[PDB]
């Protein structure tokens, strides 16, 4: 999930889309 | 220590940010 | 709790607060 | 939607809980 | 206090109403 | 680490917005 | 320093940075 | 109050002192 | 991305989102 | 500068990468 | 952990808060 | 640096004068 991947390392712009209907 | 919450905290405002009119669904657990 | 406007990133931020492990979903579209 | 009940207007506790998942 | 409470573990809205006047 | 400073700065926004009309008093000592 | 409207949270945030370990009072009764 | 003197007008470093504990 | 007006901290908060390890420079001189 | 694109009216992603280092 | 990121996010914010129209330089590698 | 110094400790106000123009 967004939360396993974006807190114990940061996520960019591009990863932070895939979440976005 | 990771303190999930703050950072959904900050998760939640950069996915406002770059969603825009799309929205996103929010869920802390996967 | 605050009775105000709350708008952009600031919305999110109270649906963080209230909703919690249940989690929301974000719809900006009128 | 959410905009236009909180922002537009002040929303309300339990009308904020009618967003949550 | 609330620092050594919500920092730890998160805390709730109806933990942090208990802070306020 | 548990940096109790970050820490605050979420936790006096979300006091704001909990309190309210009644306000809060604040100490990063206990 | 900043000079503008600080309102909303901004408001303790900016309390939150300027005080410090001696802390501060936060009460919007007008 | 606070408000209206940083909120709806402009205060300066000195004046946000006055609010501290 | 975001179609709004983006003003005070926010604007900052943006720049710290879509550079990254770029950097940014931040001057508000008209 | 950037306040007065981004602040006074509505700026885009490329528009935004213009103050990046 | 000492998560930089989440940090750098602060820091920034306070910077502008701080420098007001002197602005600031802001890079995550010293 | 800024990332050095105010993240492992926290800065003051006067501290973080330091890196503006
Ligand atoms: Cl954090
Ligand atoms: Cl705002
Ligand atoms: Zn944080
Ligand atoms: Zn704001």
């Amino acid at each position: 999930g967004i939360v396993e991947q974006c807190c114990t390392s940061i996520c960019s712009l591009y990863q932070l889309e895939n979440y976005c209907n | 220590f990771v303190n999930q919450h703050l950072c959904g905290s900050h998760l939640v405002e950069a996915l406002y940010l770059v969603c825009g009119e799309k929205g996103f669904f929010y869920t802390d657990k996967t």
